[PDB]
């Protein structure tokens, strides 16, 4: 066969120290779970200094902390605008979720709050900036330098589904570098707790499962397709299906057609075509052996899980870094002030946050 | 080339999700 005796088993036992793993992290998960963490801190704790980032959600800003020096960034969302924007149970989710998971490549809240105005989370700062800026400057990256990324992909997979946890918002735009080169994963307002299927349209076209685009009932099959789209994409420059619009791109993703660039090795391709498979009854991830069938792949063939999350494995690529609050690393945003009105908006709503 | 096409795309700055 294709391991002698030595090797096949130190996989074996390998393959069952995850699951004793994963039963422990799941007990962990679920104490927190039905006992979340508030009130935590608040707004004059900390010195406001510059915006990150800006999206329909409202702001992320670095901060100070008055106390201790340290620096944070502070997720701001107005009350009032989630309500609009339909996003209420979302926004309760995600910070739901992140109170209760603990893992080296996922952000960490540090304190929660809330006034009259807004509602605050506030996570470690990532001063690396988005893996997207990086790919986009570079061009692509090598397939190790790729291969580092997914192995932490892969791992953090591993362990939300475990907890029933489904992602749905993978891409470079939502992965951040950290000092010392590994991935931190911030948004969870699109993930679901789901142990079996589950309906919404939510993520966005380029990463896009066919069984989403086509109104199925889905599973957590979704997160390997995206895997396989974000490898793609990191080794190739661009993503396998895209266009100028995106029903175009749907055409595409449920074709069963994908194209590969000349220096892509044949183990890569063997492994997408595997990823990016249409039918969810052979697709990697998606199988009796589960997460093995990518773990176990030629092309992670010199991959040492146990020493990625250790984060013993020197990074292909650390990011300039200045010092503490080094913001260089991301976009420059204009600038508003932080209001909080006299009267208590959407209170009700919020009452759990 | 697939490089020229996916310039001409005009999807290669940050990607919105569906929901904006
Ligand atoms: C692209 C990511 C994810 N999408 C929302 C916007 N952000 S972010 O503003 O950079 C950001 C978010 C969360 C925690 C952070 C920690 N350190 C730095 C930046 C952080």
């Amino acid at each position: 066969g294709h391991m002698g005796n030595a090797a096949a088993a130190k996989k074996g036992s390998e393959q069952e120290s995850v699951k004793e793993f994963l039963a422990k992290a799941k007990e962990e998960f679920l104490k927190k779970w039905e006992s979340p963490s508030q009130n935590t801190a608040q707004l004059d704790h900390f010195d406001r200094i510059k915006t990150l980032g800006t999206g329909s959600f409202g702001r992320v800003m670095l901060v100070k902390h008055k106390e201790t020096g340290n620096h944070y960034a502070m997720k701001i969302l107005d009350k009032q605008k989630v309500v609009k924007l339909k996003q209420i149970e979302h926004t309760l989710n995600e910070k739901r979720i992140l109170q209760a998971v603990n893992f080296p490549f996922l952000v960490k809240l540090e304190f929660s709050f809330k006034d009259n105005s807004n509602l605050y989370m506030v996570m470690e700062y990532v001063p690396g900036g988005e893996m997207f800026s990086h790919l986009r400057r570079i061009g692509r990256f090598s397939e190790p330098h790729a291969r580092f990324y997914a192995a932490q992909i892969v791992l953090t997979f591993e362990y939300l589904h475990s907890l029933d946890l489904i992602y749905r918002d993978l891409k470079p735009e939502n992965l951040l570098i950290d000092q010392q080169g590994y991935i931190q994963v911030t948004d969870f307002g699109f993930a679901k707790r789901v142990k079996g299927r589950t309906w919404t349209l939510c993520g966005t076209p380029e990463y896009l499962a066919p069984e989403i685009i086509l109104s199925k009932g889905y599973n957590k099959a979704v997160d390997w397709w995206a895997l396989g789209v974000l490898i793609y994409e990191m080794a190739a420059g661009y993503p396998p299906f895209f266009a100028d619009q995106p029903i175009q791109i749907y055409e595409k993703i449920v074709s069963g057609k994908v194209r590969f660039p000349s220096h892509f090795s044949s183990d890569l391709k063997d492994l997408l075509r595997n990823l990016l498979q249409v039918d969810l009854t052979k697709r990697f991830g998606n199988l009796k052996n589960g997460v093995n069938d990518i773990k176990n792949h030629k092309w992670f063939a010199t991959t040492d899980w146990i020493a990625i999350y250790q984060r013993k494995v020197e990074a292909p690529f650390i990011p300039k870094f200045k010092g503490p609050g080094d913001t260089s690393n991301f976009d420059d945003y204009e600038e508003e002030e932080i209001r909080v009105s006299i009267n208590e908006k959407c209170g009700k709503e919020f009452t759990e946050f | 080339t697939t490089y020229a096409d996916f310039i001409a795309s005009g999807r290669t700055g940050r990607r919105n999700a569906i929901h904006d």
